[PDB]
């Protein structure tokens, strides 16, 4: 089982490399923006950090002083899981301000990246998140495969009771 | 294909109106609820069929409350059953048109777009707002007898009532006066003057309007046995709701009093064509002798406004144009103005289709036009 | 308002007493005031019909005898209706009697709200003169509901009448 | 073993900012407003409040000499605060100008002067003008080129340290000729000139503070890539005698200081302060101050600033720490 | 002790002051005393027909303009109109006519011995410690500019822009509206204004401005209503002051708040430039937002190293756009008046106090 | 490469490419000894990425093939340099999981944080800008 | 709803509504139906006769005799628009124990009893053929593929749409058609027909009929038809109906649960959907309520 190992891999090196501090940008003043989105900031990135199991899936660990990104690529192989996933995400990223912390444009390559600063930092604790995130993502895994033994039910029920009407 | 007949569903707290254009009477009316119950999920009665199987309905829940809707798991399962099992409709063939309350927020608003949508894969969307599809239903009569989207649309419902007037077709919600007196009010003194069935059936048969009490008595000694009598109760009702304290002391504020209010709050500039003509929504406050009653009440009210104005100010404001117009079947005239609305050829030159959808996602679900 | 007008007094002249005035109308009993020019309109009648629709209203705007008139010609009214509502004509005429020409004194009395009643009291010098008034008053507005209410059954009068008097002015019923 | 709590503090806290005799302390609230305190019964409670302030306030200071409280903020301007006889605090503003905001603020040890930790690649200083109300301003081109996150004063009015963005260390100085202070030499510089610099120690990553012995001697100051390291100069021109880095396994920490003449502590964003103790040819880890290590430990969230005790400035045995949740803590030792 | 008329506000205090004392608005009312004057016009105004008499510049209203100094002198000031001096400052580039007028008031309806009426932008500029430079006076209607040299004003380079606070508002309004929201232009005149200041911030990043709303969340923020219902804001948050850069977008062909300061700083001579470039400061709108300093720096950059003659970075650093950002822009002119007339106080060299009051002949020039 | 980045310039030995190769070669015929010598030389970082390339591919050859029987034994008979360039190497090569099966890395990187402390794969973090 | 109704519910209750009620008002109301139809109940002149309202092609191969011999004499004028009135009076019935029912039933399947009439020849040809290779059960398959191409007919319901129909010996088949909008719909669709093609290998189910799929390859016999040929956005599905289905006994209710073919797969497709986006509701609710929760 190759899951447990990246699982406790990505929980270790989030937990290692979350650390939000407050910054001002020296480029504009009176304004705090990101430092992976507007300008360069050469010297304040980390290096990006990236955990895999397979060649399917994958995570790119960002860091940064205030810009914090993370991103997961879930695992399709078919087409069922493909589009299932891909209206999941959608559907998800459509509502972002129910979670304030996801995004609307995930970056390209990927199917969803989240996005955590200084503010939601403090106001939720660090293993919380942690853990949550282990959790959703566990949860979405199951939750796309019940979905795909979901439909076999409904589809053997509709033949059934469309074949058997003579 | 962009040319059939499109379908007006005004879909609301209590009874749920759905039918086509091009028409004057409802074709399916009745109260919005369903009856909920391994596998088989989805095996629930609808409309009549949930009010009949109520037996083993289990517990037969609303799915809409106070008019926004709250239960979106359980709205989408009834919008489709009341499309496929009720209107025998097929989605991808015209477009459509959805409901939303005065002042609907635009989280709402994007969610039912995109729950009617990418569920049916439909083209076509439309939503806009109550009081200008009730001002729309007003057009067949001969005062206007044109597009003159300019009034008041004065929603009385049976729980409660509300007014929402419109700048030119702009609905400016920022001073309106809800009177929370409605039917209940009406049923209840009925009710108390004869000491749910039979009082709706009592109220619904038989309903007099006069200009005053003291002359009602005068004319009732110089009647109608159904059902068991009557009499001055009849006179009465109907004073319930212009003189709150004679129903419920709580809203002093009267009908004519809120309305001056009402159209006195927004600018004088666009306050001269508010009070011009009013229309009023649903079939509520529609009773025999009722319309010119409330017209008379404003009239006489506007006394002290227009005539001392004259003499404190000192200028002659010839402002008498005041003229309300009483729908004739208001009960269901929701989507009566707006199959006149959507009738139109530039109906469908203020839509989205799925051209615009599939590369714009749930953004533009907000901006419409008329 | 649909609340009954009194459309009597004024702020000209009158014979008031107290917190009231005077109201001349005609009467078979004795009473202070004088026989009017004609009887076209007399007030014990345009009071009965005041009372009839006002026992379904909150209140009134008390401007001076205005008010206070048709308010006490209501009370009357009503405790007329609810003494004889429902009681044989004999009983109900003897009731109306012993509370129209009663030994009933100037208003003022404990129990009963004085504020309602009669804020200002004047006893001295108009006693007399307001007790015959009184009595003369009750005894016309009496008769006036009795023969009218009366139908031409046996003494029996109308139905509603009777049982619309759950209610009273100010909420005075109960 | 040794623990003490106080306020909640539903607000990130960020600072403690005693007062003179330790008992009226200031803290932020992430906003223009300020929540200030006074001794009750086993516990505080709420005394005023402070404002005029238009951005979130960051970092604030108060001399224990004079009573005084300075505050500053991310609105281009610092101001600072009076006490006032009458039973209140007063408000003046302070004229300097700046291109980015502040960060940090320090007082000074003979309170004559203060830094801010302007964000931009210049610092200012400023101090009470003679024949004037406000402060004049001041500002660095030449040693420094980037921002700045803390600062630090040395028990002097010379040699003020500046901790750069950059993996360097730099050190400056304030001279000012008004101010009749002689600038004794040291080890640090002979004689040395108004604008000057030391040593531009390369650090193992980032800087978020910058420790000082109680004698004066003996740099030192931490990073983001959890190693501690310290510093023997000779000579404004030799290196240095002894440069050992430490790096302990734990996460890392920062606003470190220097507890005792050889043992040090500090805490940060690990749950728990560390404990270790210093020599000039030797270095090792003891222990932690927590016996704990939702969760086992005390502090269950990330832990800001940290001060030190009035106790003696030889020896102090004892400090005070608080988080980003607030629950001010008093250890000691 | 003084004040300063201005077209939208008007403040008071006494001279030498730390901070202003007194701050009422040019809106009076019409229905509580007969005509509303400032807070009883403010605060009352639902039932009470507000009325602006100063806008453009421009005077309509002379009555309402006289009670509204009558109840100033008399409460604002509780100082004899007639034992005590002043020193007021009309806007840039106004008439004769109305300077002639308040001189002709002043001196014979309240018995002022002593007054002074001098160029607003000349106190403003001044009350940072300089005699010549620029000054960006955006007003509440207009955005007035004049450079200033030796203590006088150049007349051929004074102008004004379009743009103002009223398009500003309006801009977002409408904004707000296409949005997805329905509000009215005239149903909350107060919300909008409140929320404008205090969440919305000019920024010069066009490219980045609509990719960090479109991919962020971080820039949506949280508004309460005044009723109660809960409003959000996203990308219109930094397009509205957009508007001021565009003039084209409001409806008027103007080059810009950059581009015309530039068109007017490059219309003189080069010997004034030298010093004008190092006094790049505004006083009013154009120096309240968030931002806009760094903005305007950059556009003055670029049209600079972009526009005459320039064809690689290899001298940028030889001209210095010096933009100071003062604190209190918004009382810069009137700190300057009241540090100002407390030098001409003591001095009687002013051909104003003992002449302008009652000796009149029949030369009124030099005022 | 000006600030933030110690090493600049080193074409004294990266110039040469041989260190590497030689370490890499005695690695190879060797395969608790692929450490010793695929961790005795870092690849410097400099213009060079071919060999830099190599080496690291050679380096997750030889951590793939070996000995997983009792890893605690090399995990905690190492100095914090060989732990922090292991991690470091290991993190550098789950990058790629298409060439590499990457589950031995994982497991590697699990044990090496849950036995030697929570703090290596911070440290990990924070590398150079471009080595 | 497990069952698509063959019959409409408004029609159905109208004139159940009608025959009983005692008040019958104008009506202008104009319904439409599935498969791009559309329905007229309104009055002429009077208030109580109530008249009732892709159609050439069956015109030209003739569907009117069936339906005036199920209807009688209730026909009427074509009345341009649908093609097909009729005139129902609510004064002249005949009787109203079970007529009025049998007559509602019959107004509210107009629908599939004029779609119905293409099934009644190759009903008639496959009778005739199995009575042809009755006795001599030889040279049957050169006499059946003969006895094709030509009498085939082709239903042209939509811009789009097409079926076709040809008699074969001792069975028949036939072929729907149709054309996906998008990748998900498209999937369901596949997977559906999967499963209804492996649902027969149950013993208690093994007495259906056979169904086949085709997704780019459609059958070569059917390729000459002039309609659209292969296409990537487009479906083919065979079915096959036995003598003992279509006996007359019970070709009564075949037909009615075929008619319904190509609406129940997009009706279950769309539930399927709705039932998929109330578990992803409820799954965000839960993550909500956990991030409120992680909150101190
Ligand atoms: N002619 C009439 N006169 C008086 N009352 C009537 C009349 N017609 C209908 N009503 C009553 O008016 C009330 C409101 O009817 P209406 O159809 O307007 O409700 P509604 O707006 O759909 O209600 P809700 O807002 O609760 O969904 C009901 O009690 C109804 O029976
Ligand atoms: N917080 C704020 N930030 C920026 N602008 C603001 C803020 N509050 C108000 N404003 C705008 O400031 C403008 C008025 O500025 P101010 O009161 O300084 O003008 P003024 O000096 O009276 O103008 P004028 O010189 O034209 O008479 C209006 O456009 C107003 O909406
Ligand atoms: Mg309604």
């Amino acid at each position: 089982n190759t899951l447990r190992p990246y699982l406790n891999a990505v929980r270790s090196t989030l937990t290692a490399s979350l650390a939000l501090e407050e910054f001002s940008s020296e480029i504009v003043e009176r304004q705090s923006q990101p430092e992976v989105e507007v300008g360069r900031s050469p010297e304040i990135l980390l290096k990006p950090l990236v955990v895999s199991r397979n060649e399917q899936e994958q995570c790119l660990i960002e860091s940064s002083v205030n810009s914090v990104r993370f991103s997961i690529r879930i695992k399709q192989v078919d087409e069922i899981e493909r589009i299932l996933v891909r209206k999941f995400m959608q559907f998800l990223m459509g509502r972002a301000e129910s979670f304030f912390i996801l995004r609307r444009k995930p970056v390209q390559g990927y199917d969803i990246s989240f996005l955590i600063t200084n503010y939601h930092t403090e106001e939720m604790l660090k293993h919380k998140l942690v853990d949550f995130i282990i959790e959703f993502m566990e949860e979405v895994d199951a939750e796309i495969s019940e979905m795909k033994l979901f439909l076999n039910g409904r589809a053997r029920l509709v033949a059934e009771t469309y074949l058997s009407c003579f | 294909a962009s040319f059939n007949v499109p379908i007006i569903m005004d879909n609301g707290t209590g009874y749920s109106k759905l039918g086509y254009a091009g028409n004057d009477a409802p074709s399916y009316v009745f109260p919005t609820v369903i009856a909920t119950r391994a596998t088989e999920d989805l095996d629930f009665f609808i409309g009549n069929d949930a009010l009949k199987k109520a037996s083993a309905g289990y517990s037969l829940d609303y799915p809409i409350r106070h008019g926004q809707i709250e239960n979106w798991d359980h709205m989408e399962r009834f919008w489709q059953q009341s499309l496929f099992k009720y209107l025998r409709c097929e989605p991808e063939d015209h477009y459509f048109l959805l409901t939303e309350p005065p002042l609907n927020p635009p989280e709402n608003r994007e969610n039912t777009a995109e729950i009617m949508f990418e569920s049916f894969n439909c083209a076509g969307l439309y939503i806009a707002v109550q009081a200008v599809l009730a001002l729309a239903a007003s057009w067949t009569s001969s005062k206007v007898t044109d597009r003159s989207l300019t009034g008041t649309v004065v929603d009385s419902g049976d729980g409660v009532t509300h007014i929402i007037p419109v700048a030119e077709g702009y609905v400016i919600g920022s001073s309106i006066k809800t009177m929370p007196l409605a039917g209940r009010d009406v049923t209840y003194f009925v009710q108390s003057l004869l000491r749910l069935k039979t009082a709706e059936r009592i109220k619904e048969e038989c309903c007099y309007v006069c200009p005053d009490i003291v002359k009602e008595f005068s004319r009732f000694d110089r009647l109608k046995y159904a059902s068991i009598d009557v009499g001055f109760e009849r006179f009465l009702a109907p004073e319930i709701f212009f003189n709150p304290e004679i129903a419920s002391s709580d809203f002093l504020t009267p009908l004519p009093e809120l309305v001056d209010n009402v159209v006195q709050s927004s600018p004088i500039d666009v306050r001269k064509g508010l009070y011009k003509n009013i229309v009023l929504s649903g079939g509520s406050t529609l009773f025999k002798n009722f319309g010119n009653r409330l017209q008379r009440d404003l009239k006489r009210i506007v006394d002290e406004r227009i005539h001392r104005s004259e003499m404190l100010s000192g200028a002659k404001s010839g402002g008498v144009d005041v003229n309300v117009i009483s729908h004739k079947r208001q009960r269901n005239a929701v989507w009566f103005g707006g199959s006149l609305l959507a009738q139109t050829p530039e109906f469908g030159s203020y839509c989205h289709t799925k051209a615009d959808y599939e590369e714009y996602g749930a953004s533009i679900a907000r901006r419409y036009q008329i | 308002m649909p609340a009954y007008h009194s459309s009597f007094l004024s702020l000209t002249d009158v014979p008031t007493t107290g917190n009231i005035a005077m109201l001349p109308l005609k009467t078979k009993f004795r009473g202070p005031a004088y026989p009017a020019d004609e009887s076209q309109m007399d007030i014990i009648d345009e009071c009965i019909g005041l009372f009839r629709a006002n026992c379904f209203f909150r209140n009134f705007e008390i401007k001076g005898p205005a008010d206070r008139t048709l308010i006490y010609g209501t009370l009357f009214i009503s405790e007329c209706l609810g003494r004889v509502n429902g009681l044989n004509y004999r009983d109900a005429e003897r009731q109306l009697n012993s509370l129209a020409l009663e030994n009933f004194s100037i208003p003022g009395s404990a129990g009963f709200p004085l504020n309602a009643l009669y804020a200002p009291p004047l006893s001295p010098q108009d006693a007399e003169i307001m007790r015959t008034y009184l009595t003369q008053f009750r005894q016309e507005l009496a008769y006036r509901l009795l023969s009218h209410v009366y139908a031409t059954e046996k003494d029996h009068p109308s139905k509603w009448w009777t049982c619309f008097s759950k209610r009273r002015f100010m909420n005075k019923a109960l | 073993a040794t623990s003490q709590v106080l306020h909640i503090l539903p607000k990130p806290s960020y600072e403690h900012a005693f007062n003179s005799q330790r008992t009226e302390f200031v803290t932020t609230t992430a906003t223009n407003q300020v929540e200030l305190y006074e001794q009750d019964g086993n516990g505080w409670k709420h005394a005023r409040t402070f404002s005029d302030h238009d951005k979130i306030v960051t970092c604030v200071d108060w001399a224990p000499k004079s009573n005084r409280i300075v505050t500053c903020s991310q609105d281009r301007n610092a101001y600072v605060y009076e006490k006032r006889p009458d039973g209140t605090w007063k408000q003046t503003l302070v004229l300097l100008r700046l291109n980015r905001a502040a960060t940090f603020v320090r007082w000074s040890p003979n309170e004559d002067k203060f830094a801010v930790g302007s964000g931009a690649r210049v610092i200012s200083v400023c101090y009470f003008e003679q024949e004037n109300d406000w402060w004049v301003s001041k500002h660095l081109k030449r040693p420094l080129r980037s921002t700045i996150l803390s600062l630090d004063w040395h028990p002097n009015n010379v040699l003020l340290a500046a901790g750069c963005a950059d993996r360097k260390a730099y050190v400056l100085s304030a001279y000012v000729r008004d101010v009749d202070a002689k600038p004794e030499a040291s080890v640090w510089g002979s004689r040395l000139p108004f604008n000057t610099v030391c040593a531009e120690y390369p650090s193992g990553g980032w800087v978020h503070a910058v420790g000082f012995s109680p004698s004066g001697n003996a740099l030192a100051y931490a990073g983001h890539d959890s190693s501690v390291t310290i510093a023997y100069p000779s000579a404004p021109e030799q290196p240095p005698r002894a440069l050992i880095t430490v790096k302990l396994s734990q996460l890392p920490l920062r606003s470190l200081l220097w507890a005792n003449e050889s043992a040090i502590v500090a805490a940060g964003y690990n749950y728990s302060p560390i404990l270790l103790q210093g020599n000039e040819s030797g270095w090792a880890h003891t222990r932690d101050l927590d016996a704990g290590t939702s969760l086992p430990t005390v502090h269950q969230n990330m832990i800001a600033t940290l001060r030190p005790y009035a106790g003696t400035p030889g020896n102090i045995t004892a400090f005070t720490s608080s988080g980003t949740d607030g629950r001010v803590v008093l250890w000691t030792l | 002790i003084v004040l300063d008329n201005g077209t939208g506000f008007v403040k008071v205090g006494y001279a030498k002051d730390n901070f202003p004392r007194f701050q009422f608005p040019s809106i009076v009312g019409r229905p509580i005393k007969d005509v509303m004057v400032g807070d009883e016009a403010e605060a009352v105004r639902s039932l009470l027909q507000v009325k602006y008499p100063m806008e453009n510049g421009i005077i309509r209203d002379f009555e309402e303009m006289n009670q509204l100094w009558d109840y100033t002198f008399f409460e604002k000031l509780k100082i004899d109109p007639r034992g005590r001096k002043i020193l007021l400052t009309e806007p840039p580039m106004n008439p004769v006519a109305n300077r002639e007028k308040m001189c002709e008031t002043m001196f014979e309806r309240y018995g002022f011995g002593g007054v002074y009426v001098a160029i607003q932008a000349v106190l403003s500029l001044y009350a940072q410690g300089l005699s010549s430079g620029v000054v960006v006076d955006s007003g509440d209607g207009v955005t007035h500019i004049v450079p200033v040299y030796e203590s006088v004003v150049l007349n051929h380079l004074v102008g004004r822009l379009d743009v103002a606070g009223r398009d500003a508002t309006r801009y977002l309004i409408s904004l707000l509206l296409r949005k997805g929201y329905a509000f009215n232009r005239t149903a909350d005149f107060e919300t909008v204004r409140e929320m404008k200041e205090k969440l919305c911030y000019v920024s010069y990043d066009l490219e980045l401005d609509h990719k960090l709303s479109e991919e962020t969340t971080v820039l949506m923020r949280n508004y309460t209503l005044p009723d109660g219902r809960v409003i959000k804001v996203g990308s219109e948050r930094y397009e509205c002051p957009e508007c001021l850069f565009q003039p084209h977008l409001v409806g008027s062909e103007q080059p810009g708040l950059s581009e015309f300061i530039f068109d007017t700083i490059q219309a003189a001579d080069v010997d004034i430039r030298k010093y004008l470039y190092r006094a790049i400061v505004l006083s009013g709108g154009s120096s309240m937002y968030a931002g806009l300093p760094s903005r305007l720096e950059k556009e003055i950059k670029q049209l600079w190293f972009e526009r005459v003659l320039h064809g690689d970075p290899a001298r940028l650093p030889n001209f210095k756009v010096k933009i100071e950002d003062a604190p209190r822009r918004r009382h810069a002119v009137f700190i300057g008046g009241a540090v100002l007339a407390d030098i001409m106080a003591q001095n009687d060299h002013m051909w104003v106090s003992k002449a302008e009051w009652e000796e009149y002949g029949v030369r009124a020039l030099d005022k | 490469t000006e600030q933030d980045i110690f090493p600049i310039r080193n074409e004294t030995a990266e110039q040469v490419q041989a260190a590497v190769s030689q370490l890499i070669p005695q690695a190879r015929s060797a395969i608790l000894q692929g450490l010793k010598t695929l961790l005795s030389y870092v690849p410097y970082g400099n213009d060079v990425q071919e060999v830099r390339t190599q080496y690291l591919n050679a380096f997750v050859d030889v951590l793939s093939n070996i000995r997983a029987a009792d890893i605690p034994a090399f995990v905690k008979e190492c100095s914090t340099e060989e732990i922090d360039n292991i991690v470091n190497f290991i993190y550098r090569g789950l990058a790629n999981p298409q060439a590499y099966n990457s589950s031995v890395l994982l497991n590697w990187h699990e044990k090496v944080v849950e036995i030697s402390g929570i703090g290596c794969i911070v440290r990990v973090l924070n590398s150079r800008p471009d080595l | 709803m497990l069952s698509l109704d063959y019959n409409n519910i408004f029609i159905y209750e109208l004139l159940t509504e009608r025959f009983s009620s005692e008040n019958p008002s104008s009506i202008d109301q104009v319904v439409t139906d599935f498969d791009g139809v559309t329905f007229h109940i309104s009055t002429p002149e009077e208030k109580t006769k109530i008249l009732i309202s892709c159609y050439p092609e069956l015109v030209n191969y003739g569907t009117l005799d069936l339906l005036k011999q199920i209807y009688g004499a209730y026909v009427h004028e074509p009345e341009m628009g649908y093609n097909f009135s009729i005139l129902i009076d609510l004064q002249q019935l005949p009787a109203t124990d079970e007529e009025k029912e049998q007559l509602a039933m019959s107004i509210s399947m107009l629908k599939r009893n004029v779609l119905a009439a293409p099934f009644h020849r190759a009903f008639t040809k496959q009778a005739e053929l199995a009575d042809l290779a009755r006795k001599d059960p030889e040279n049957a398959p050169m006499l059946d593929k003969q006895a094709t191409s030509q009498e085939l007919m082709a239903i042209h319901y939509r811009d789009e749409e097409t079926i076709v129909l040809w008699p074969e010996h001792d069975r028949v088949t036939v072929v729907f058609s149709t054309k996906f909008r998008e990748e998900t719909d498209r999937i369901f669709g596949k997977v559906f027909l999967q499963e209804f093609v492996d649902a027969r290998r149950r013993p208690a189910i093994q007495t259906a009929p056979q169904v086949l799929f085709s997704y780019r390859d459609p059958p070569l016999e059917i390729r000459d038809i002039q309609g659209i040929q292969k296409g990537d956005d487009f479906g083919f599905v065979t079915f096959v109906l036995f003598e003992r289905h279509f006996t007359p006994q019970n070709r009564e209710d075949c037909i009615s649960h075929i008619q319904v073919f190509r609406n129940t797969l997009h009706f279950h497709i769309k539930a399927s959907k709705a039932y998929m986006h109330q578990r992803m509701r409820k799954r965000v609710a839960d993550f909500q309520k956990v991030l409120n929760r992680a909150k101190p």
